[PDB]
């Protein structure tokens, strides 16, 4: 089928399988999608058109975007249609 | 149908079911497999106790594209690098 849906991932920071070859700033940059089980990290799924990914200072834990997510649909309820 | 109980083939039979492992067993409706030539395929993969892309140049050889499809890549197989 034609057309695009505007997906949006929010994500944890500190889980995705390349901290490198994403520093790169209003450049693009390439991505592997091979996901191997021996990095105990998860790689970020394909096809999702944009994403957003939440810092605190951890690495390999959770929890570090749910406040940001609640908050931002929060903040989205209460715009104007 | 043989020398009733007093001959019989029970305790060979018995080990052949201790044995079943690489027994496979086709039937009309009951179980999956419905077609010969996709049960015939799947024991040699199974039985064979090899990894997977030993199995994977078995399914090259053979130019079976869908039984890979099916058998081989599913979740969880850790291909060595």
């Amino acid at each position: 089928s034609r057309g695009k849906i505007c997906t949006i991932g929010i994500a944890p920071w500190g889980i995705v399988e390349n901290q490198e070859d994403l520093i790169g700033r209003d450049v693009v940059r390439p991505y592997q999608t091979m996901s191997n089980p021996m990095s105990k990290l998860t790689v970020l799924n394909s096809m999702h058109s944009h994403f957003i990914l939440a810092d605190n200072g951890t690495t390999g834990k959770y929890g570090a975007e749910v406040k940001l997510r609640r908050q931002l649909e929060k903040h989205i309820s209460l715009q104007k249609i | 149908y043989t020398r009733t109980q007093a001959q019989h083939l029970f305790i060979i039979l018995m080990e052949c079911m201790k044995k079943k492992e690489l027994i496979t067993v086709f039937r009309m409706g009951s179980e999956g497999h419905q077609d010969i030539d996709l049960a015939i395929l799947t024991a040699l993969l199974k039985g064979a106790n090899a990894s997977a892309p030993d199995q994977l140049s078995l399914a090259l050889a053979w130019n079976r594209v869908d039984i890979a499809r099916s058998q081989i890549f599913i979740y969880g197989q850790q291909w060595p690098v």
